[PDB]
């Protein structure tokens, strides 16, 4: 799976 | 309703401390009980909201897959049935996860998108808008798949229009924004060469503004270039 | 309550997707309808419940200690008064722990102990019993910490003599017993010294019926006596 | 802090 942005 | 009567700095402190201790869906709900003041929120505060919805809602994402993929294999040929159970547990996670997407997204109609004027906030706003429409587009089927990706690709569209009139390409909400966006044309909009340019032009353009750069600057954008490069050497 | 209507089987079904999903909470709430049906529980079942409550609690237990921390920190001297909000959020989580707690404890009096016979059953009950009461020592302050205190030591007590006449001393609930009340010694009775003791003398006639198994039995009693070997290399 | 039994 893609990777989105990640949090903080 | 529940966060009504705390005071706002409350709330916000409140969620800080559910942030150290991994109660994200305390730290959303203090979240949403900020926002539901109705003052504007700042860097910080966006951040917060965003922090803890993105764990209650990708907590929700991977139990949707593990039981999405249970219920496939249940459904193959020369499986066993095994009753109603899977789909029913299945169709709970989802119902979870779809209400929350429904909340952040109703936080967003009323009234923060409509309040935000800077670029950097109403492009924050309209990520997350794309973002959430997304979420609810990969447990979607059928005709109402169609509109749900028209909403996501709307918003993030907007918010793309935006970032590149008032950001510079190395802004870390407007490469988010890309990476995202080129997400959702690979996974979900199934547009794999868009994705694939979209992170590519975006890679590109930042790179070559790196030089404006502070070091801490520095290190934010060219973490989210990795991401891109990673996204591109799994796409080809 | 809400699981009335379900089938016993199907809540066990659930129980058993909602740990895949690592959804503990749904897991717990399954098992909690599954023992409200009234029926005794088999090992896997009884391993289910505890499973579930025990990531509950656990996940509780973290947030508080972080909570708690926080807090003495702001109440140290040269610190500045940051408001009630620490102590009223440690306050939140430490009453949902309690009310896990209790509802735990309620289950074991109602009826699962008084219907558990033999040695295996009555055992992992007595433990668990002792187990969720050391959590509630855990948050307790004053003379109510005492009562507590008592209470999870008469379980463990009761579980320790019936698995000594009862159970090999390799069995993993004897020796799980046993690590456990060690833990009880050793961090809430202030008894490092029993502790240490009970720890050695479980592990050392284990050590001599080790010869008496299987391979899959040995490894299930080798692992927790490695547990009560870390605690002594910790304790000493 | 001291170890208790894990989980399965
Ligand atoms: S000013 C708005 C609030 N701040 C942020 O969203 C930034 C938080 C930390 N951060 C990141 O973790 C990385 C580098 C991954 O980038 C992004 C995170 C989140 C978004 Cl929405 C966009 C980029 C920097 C951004
Ligand atoms: S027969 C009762 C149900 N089964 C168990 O509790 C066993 C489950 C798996 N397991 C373990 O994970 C280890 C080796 C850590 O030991 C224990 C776990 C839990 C308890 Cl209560 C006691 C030992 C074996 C036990
Ligand atoms: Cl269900
Ligand atoms: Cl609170
Ligand atoms: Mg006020
Ligand atoms: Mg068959
Ligand atoms: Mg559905
Ligand atoms: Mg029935
Ligand atoms: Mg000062
Ligand atoms: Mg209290």
């Amino acid at each position: 799976r893609s990777t989105s942005t990640p949090n903080v | 309703g529940a966060m009504g009567s705390m005071e706002r700095a409350s709330l916000i402190q409140k969620a800080k401390l559910a942030e150290q201790a991994e109660r994200y869906e305390d730290m959303a709900a203090f979240m949403k009980g900020a926002v539901e003041k109705g003052e504007e929120l700042s860097c910080e505060e966006r951040n917060l909201l965003s922090v803890a919805y993105k764990n209650v809602v990708g907590g929700q994402r991977a139990a949707w897959r593990v039981l999405s993929s249970i219920e496939q294999k249940s459904n193959e040929e020369g499986s066993e049935e095994k009753g109603p159970e899977v789909r029913e547990y299945r169709e709970k996670v989802e119902t979870e996860l779809q209400g929350v997407c429904d909340t952040v997204l109703g936080l967003l109609d009323s009234h923060l998108i409509k309040e935000a004027g800077d670029a950097e906030s109403r492009v924050f706003y309209l990520k997350m808008k794309g973002d959430y429409y997304r979420y609810l587009a990969e447990v979607a089927t059928g005709d109402d798949k169609k509109r749900i990706i028209d909403s996501a690709r709307s918003a993030y569209q907007e918010a793309m229009d935006i970032s590149k009139k008032e950001m510079p390409p190395t802004n870390p909400i407007r490469l988010g924004l890309a990476l995202n966006f080129s997400v959702f044309h690979y996974e979900i909009a199934n547009s794999p060469e868009e994705a694939i340019s979209l992170a590519k032009t975006t890679f590109d353009e930042a790179m070559a503004d790196l030089h404006t750069l502070s070091e801490d600057s520095y290190k934010d954008s060219t973490l989210i270039m990795q991401l891109l490069r990673d996204n591109l050497t799994l796409w080809t």
